[PDB]
C-alpha cells in the first residue's frame, strides 16, 4: 503493498474525484491530483 | 541449512516459549479444531519450508499471510503481532526469505509449469495475462523488461521478476502533462484507490473512532506532522498483479526519509472474527484493515519538496503488508527528482 500520498490543507491541489471511489484503477504516473 | 530449523526461526521459536505471556498468545490464537498449522511448532516448521522456495501465482495473498490469516483473526493474535519485540523477529525471518528470493535458484518458479490445478509460475500464459489486464491489449513482454526467449524471461531472480522495468514507460505509463507541466501529481505507484480521506487529524488511540488515519501515528510524530492537520490523503493497494517499484508524484527534492518499525499482522480489532471469504471477490478481513495498519504497520515516509510552491511539502507513505514490507528508497535525501523518476520499491521482507 500500500501507498498514500499526503497533501496539506494549504496545498491547493486536489484530489481527482474519480478515485475516491475505493477499486478505481491507479495507473503509475497518471494525474491523482492537480492545482485547479 | 540442511537439518532442522532454520536458526531464525529457531531463535524465533525460542523467543516465543521465552515469554510466559507471548507463550499464552501463541496456544490461544490456534483455539477450537484446527488444520495445518495448528500450534506454533506447526507454524514455524511451514515458515521453514516457505523460506526455502519463492511464492507461485494463484493464491489472494503471498504464502507467509496464507497461512497466518486466521491466526490474524483472533483477539490472542491481534495481541502477539502488536508486540514489538516479537516484530523484530518477523524482520529477521523475512530478511532472511528476501535473501533467498534475491538469489538465482528463487527463479524456478518463473516458469510456465502448473504445479496444481491451484497453482502455476508466473511465466504461464494465466499468470502473464493477469499482470497486463490494465495495459490496453500489449503483452508483459512488451510492457515489461525481459526476454521472452531467455530461460526465466532472461530474470535473475524472484526479486528481479518482482521489481521489473517497464520497457517504454513513455507508452505504456506516461507522465500525463510531461514532466514540465509542475501543476500535476503523478500517482507514485501502479495499484488500486483503497480509500481518500479529507480534513485528516490524528487521534490519542487507535481503537473505534472509524479505524480512520491518525497523523502523529502515521507520520511518526514527525515535526512536519502539524502542516499536514486538516489536509488529505489517498491511499492505494498494490495487488499480486501489479508492479512495484515506486515512481517520483512530483517535481522536487528529498526532504527527510524515515524507516518505521511496524507490524506485519495486524488487521483493524473491528474485523477480528469476521469471515475470511473462500471466493476471490469478497475481500478479507486484513484486506479491509489498510487504513487502520498504515498508522503502525513497517512503513517509509518520504517527505518531499515540490518545485511548485503551491503543492510544496507533500508525503508519500510506503506501507508494508505481511512479508511484503521491506521499503527501499534508491533516492537520497536532498536529490532532486523529476515527476516518473525512480524513488524506489518494495520488495519481500522485514
Amino acid at each position: 503493498x500500500s501507498f498514500a500520498l499526503g497533501l496539506r490543507k494549504d496545498c491547493r491541489a486536489e484530489i481527482v474525484e474519480k478515485f475516491t471511489e475505493p477499486g478505481t484503477v491507479i495507473r503509475i504516473n497518471e494525474v491523482v491530483a492537480a492545482l485547479k | 541449512n540442511e537439518f532442522g530449523l532454520m536458526q531464525p526461526i529457531q531463535e524465533f521459536k525460542a523467543f516465543i516459549e521465552s515469554d510466559p505471556v507471548v507463550h499464552q498468545e501463541f496456544i490461544d490464537m490456534f483455539e477450537g479444531i484446527q488444520d495445518s498449522p495448528r500450534n506454533y511448532q506447526e507454524l514455524c516448521n511451514m515458515f521453514n519450508d516457505i523460506f526455502r522456495k519463492a511464492p507461485v501465482y494463484g493464491d489472494l495473498g503471498p504464502p507467509v499471510y496464507m497461512i497466518m490469516a486466521k491466526l490474524m483473526n483472533t483477539r490472542a493474535g491481534f495481541s502477539a503481532f502488536t508486540r514489538q519485540r516479537l516484530n523484530l523477529h518477523f524482520k529477521k525471518l523475512f530478511d532472511t526469505w528476501g535473501l533467498f528470493l534475491s538469489s538465482k535458484d528463487s527463479r524456478n518458479v518463473l516458469v510456465a509449469d502448473q504445479f496444481d490445478d491451484r497453482h502455476c509460475g508466473w511465466l504461464n500464459e494465466r499468470a502473464l495475462s493477469a499482470m497486463v489486464k490494465h495495459y490496453n491489449g500489449r503483452a508483459f513482454d512488451e510492457v515489461f523488461l525481459c526476454d521472452k526467449n531467455a530461460p526465466y524471461y532472461g530474470f535473475n531472480s524472484y526479486d528481479d521478476f518482482f521489481n521489473r522495468r517497464f520497457r517504454n514507460r513513455d507508452i505504456d505509463r506516461p507522465v500525463v502533462g510531461g514532466v514540465n507541466n509542475t501543476t500535476l501529481i503523478s500517482a507514485a505507484c501502479e495499484s488500486l484507490s483503497y480509500n481518500v480521506s479529507y480534513d485528516v487529524q490524528s487521534l490519542d488511540t487507535l481503537v473505534f473512532k472509524g479505524e480512520t488515519y491518525s497523523l502523529k501515528h502515521l507520520l511518526n510524530n514527525d515535526p512536519f506532522t502539524p502542516q499536514f492537520e486538516h489536509g488529505s490523503i489517498l491511499q492505494g493497494f498494490l495487488n499480486v498483479t501489479a508492479y512495484h517499484r515506486w515512481h517520483a508524484p512530483v517535481n522536487g527534492t528529498i526532504v527527510k526519509i524515515i524507516n518505521v518499525p511496524g507490524t506485519y499482522f495486524a488487521q483493524a480489532p473491528s474485523t477480528i472474527g469476521d469471515p475470511i471469504p473462500d471466493n476471490d471477490y469478497d475481500p478479507p478481513p486484513y484486506l479491509k484493515s489498510l487504513v487502520y495498519f498504515s498508522n503502525i504497520a513497517a512503513r517509509q515516509i518520504m517527505f518531499i519538496e515540490a518545485d511548485n510552491k503551491e503543492i510544496g511539502l507533500i508525503f508519500l507513505v510506503f506501507i508494508g503488508m505481511t512479508e511484503i514490507s521491506t521499503c527501499e528508497a534508491t533516492v537520497s535525501e536532498g536529490q532532486h527528482v523529476n515527476r516518473g523518476d525512480d524513488l524506489g520499491m518494495f520488495h519481500f521482507g522485514g
